[PDB]
């Protein structure tokens, strides 16, 4: 049932990798500007047992 | 705790164990570090029956976790840190196909141990009513 | 007496069931609570126990009995069962430690059970009253 | 001072009955538009209301049994 | 005849349930519930 | 005299003892290496009807301590994991067992009843 | 089948309950540029606390202390609306919209399930009614 | 008090009742055909 | 007596006929100049509770016998004439039949309770 | 109302009347002059929080377009 | 006639259960129940 959550996780943060994306893709012929380059980060739960 | 009930409900433990796991497997999917900084490695767990000692069969239990050691496919991107010599991040492993399987095949196995579960407690309350 | 000394383990098995439905859900209404940990007791050890030394309920009291009108109220009791917890499988990051379908498989055990006492109970009481009449 | 069982009783009907009447004026209130009330707290004390009222029936089968074979003694 | 307690300093409570709560843009609340004995005086 | 409620009764018994085995193949149908088990009802029945050892049993405070044939269910779609549940098989039978232990169960209770309504 | 599960479950709805009507709040005020005295819609949270805290044992849940999601409140850019203050930004609710359609999802699932226990608690009481007899 | 601790007094009480007055019935039974026989 | 059952009586038939009302706002989504109607559920149910003579009983053969639609407010113009707005129609809709179900609910609870005291 | 179907339902109203604005403005663009002889000048919705009073929070009304 | 115990220095007390909870965004708590033992005259 918690198993919702790690998705859902995953589906939020999937939009936050967009949300960079198009603040990325937008700046294109912004002069000298630096593209926000952007990766998923897998977070353990370590707990009592499996 | 009644054999069968015992039985089933390890059964929908299993099975919730192994939702999960695949449901982490199809989130981390192109996940390129870990906490410390290391692939994340690819997890799978292990089924095996119940009740060791007395009819060498009944329940199942996802005792030991494990991961699944296949090669764990590279990258090319030699300017990311935790890319070694001859730049090559490490890259999850993950299946997409087989995770969504191993999902749909859990979620119907699922549904069956809760029926099967339903159709027991019938069962028994019916019992109870044996004569009177 | 020796009406009560027969009919008694019946009853008391049938009590403790019911305070164990109320630990179990207590378990299932704090499903999605942070932090909850999960409690049980061991039903067996838990019976032994209420048979040798009785109820002895831990923390409860009520105000006196003076003349009517001072409006009787009463402190939080909690029956003298030791609770245990429940060891959980797949961590969850709030630390709500309560699996569903463990829960709810125990809920249904004990829900069977206690009903299984109440047969056994109608059962005593209606061979008591076959032979009186 | 006294118990006077009797009044026991008296004290047990009037119970159940402003237990129903609560029940039922809460109803009435939710249905009449009134803000606050919840419907699962209208549904949960309607609940305990009928309980408590099969509560008296049952106590009102037993003690009619019970007068009924207290008048069987010969005497 | 009775005495009036209509006075604090003077009156009688057999019981008292005395609520106090409140927030602080404020909200209070105050509720009492009191039960007096009075002191009677009957001629006939 | 009253044993004549045997009969069912231990029919019964082993319907219900079955549907642990049958309950155990559905609950192990993803594991590997299973190999489906089951018993044949009839001949487990004839047996039980025509038929663990006693400890030290003098008086108390000795610690008194209590001590079927498990038939292969062939299998049909071999599947690479050794798993032969046939899942489908599997739920009919459960199925008819299910049906069966309720049979079981009315006829006991009116065998019974009947031999309470002769007593009154 | 204790009178004081019906106390439990009851609870456990309500704050379920209470917890949905504010993940509606939030999903539905979504993009609410601003408030009645003029303000940024903050997106909101409830927290769930076990009931009767003071020993007790176990037992309920509580909604106390509806609190205020510290998310850091997104902006947009567009100096032509009012609203908007210098370096033009509207201040645009903090709603992850995605968590709040799980948020609901999971507390009707919640609210079913105590439902349910309650169901089952008045079945176990009514046939505890036909005890003897 | 609890609700099954209520019942299960309701039925234990109803049944010392009902032994109570069966025995009463069998005493002043005895006594009246004691006090019946011809002397 | 017997007059209990009364208020959530009269409480389902008036929902009964909200829905009926409801309905026929649907239906007439389109019609030009339709102009929504709807009524006031609590006063409505307040002036019924809260409020009928039998004729003259001389000889037989002599015949006994007997016998708000408030506005919405329109939000959007149209000048296609209409006023009914499907979202509110359909949310009034929605939670009007479930009030139905409650009352039938309560309604049917509270005759289970006088047919189970009567065994 | 029952309160969700309140809040939702106003979601659901103040997101058409949104729609019906979007729609308006997007069909008037290149539109040189309306009736009285003048720009179309292109409207916006508001969304304020509902409920001021109680709660502070539920629901939204989209008043005074 | 009886005798006042308001003080607790003098108070005779059967029962008291006292429960003490807090934490420190200082939510604190405190509940205090007491039975007491009254003296009494009865002049007759």
């Amino acid at each position: 049932d918690h198993a919702i959550y790690t998705a859902m996780g995953a589906a939020s943060q999937t939009l936050n990798q967009q949300a960079v994306t198009a603040s990325n893709l937008a700046n294109a012929s912004t002069p000298g500007f630096r593209a926000q380059l952007n990766a998923l980060r897998a977070v353990p739960v370590d707990g009592l047992s499996l | 705790l009644l054999n069968i009930f015992d039985i089933a409900g390890s059964a929908l433990a299993a099975q919730s164990k192994r939702l999960n796991v695949a449901a982490s497997n199809l989130a981390n999917a192109d996940s390129v570090t870990g906490p410390d900084g290391q692939p994340y490695r690819a997890k799978q767990v292990v089924f095996q029956v119940d009740a060791a000692p007395g009819q060498a069969t009944g329940g199942v239990k996802v005792a030991s976790v494990i991961e699944s050691q296949a090669p764990e496919k590279l990258v090319y991107e030699p300017g990311n840190p935790l890319a070694d010599a001859n730049g090559y991040v490490k890259m999850p492993n993950v299946d997409v196909v087989g995770e969504m399987v191993n999902t749909m095949s859990a979620s119907r196995s699922y549904q069956a141990n809760i029926e099967v579960l339903n159709t027991v407690k019938s069962m028994m309350l019916k019992t109870l009513t044996l004569g009177q | 007496d020796r009406l009560d000394a027969a009919l008694r383990f019946q009853q008391e098995a049938l009590n403790l069931r019911a305070q164990r439905q109320e630990i179990l859900a207590a378990n299932i209404a704090n499903a999605d609570t942070p932090g909850y940990q999960a409690r049980d007791i061991d039903f067996a050890s838990e019976l032994k126990k209420v048979m040798v030394r009785g109820r002895e309920e831990t923390g409860g009291v009520a105000l006196t009995l003076t003349s009517s009108h001072h409006i009787p109220a009463q402190a939080v009791s909690s029956p003298a069962v030791d609770l245990l917890y429940r060891v959980p499988d797949q961590p969850s990051l709030d630390g709500n430690t309560v699996d569903m379908d463990r829960e709810r498989t125990q809920f249904a055990d004990n829900s069977l059970k206690y009903q299984m006492g109440l047969t056994v109970l109608g059962s005593q009481l209606k061979g008591m009253m076959n032979v009186l009449q | 001072s006294t118990v006077s069982f009797a009044g026991q009783l008296h004290a047990a009907l009037d119970r159940i009955s402003d237990r129903q009447a609560a029940a039922r004026v809460q109803a009435e209130k939710f249905t009449l538009g009134e803000p606050g009330i919840a419907l699962n707290d209208v549904m949960a004390d309607m609940q305990k209301a009928s309980v408590s009222m099969q509560m008296g029936i049952q106590v009102r089968n037993k003690l009619v049994a019970a007068y009924q074979e207290v008048m069987s003694m010969q005497v | 005849h009775y005495s009036p307690n209509g006075d604090a300093s003077k009156a009688t409570l057999r019981s008292r349930q005395l609520n106090i709560s409140e927030q602080v843009p404020r909200s209070t609340q105050r509720n009492e519930t009191s039960n007096y004995e009075v002191d009677r005086t009957i001629r006939h």
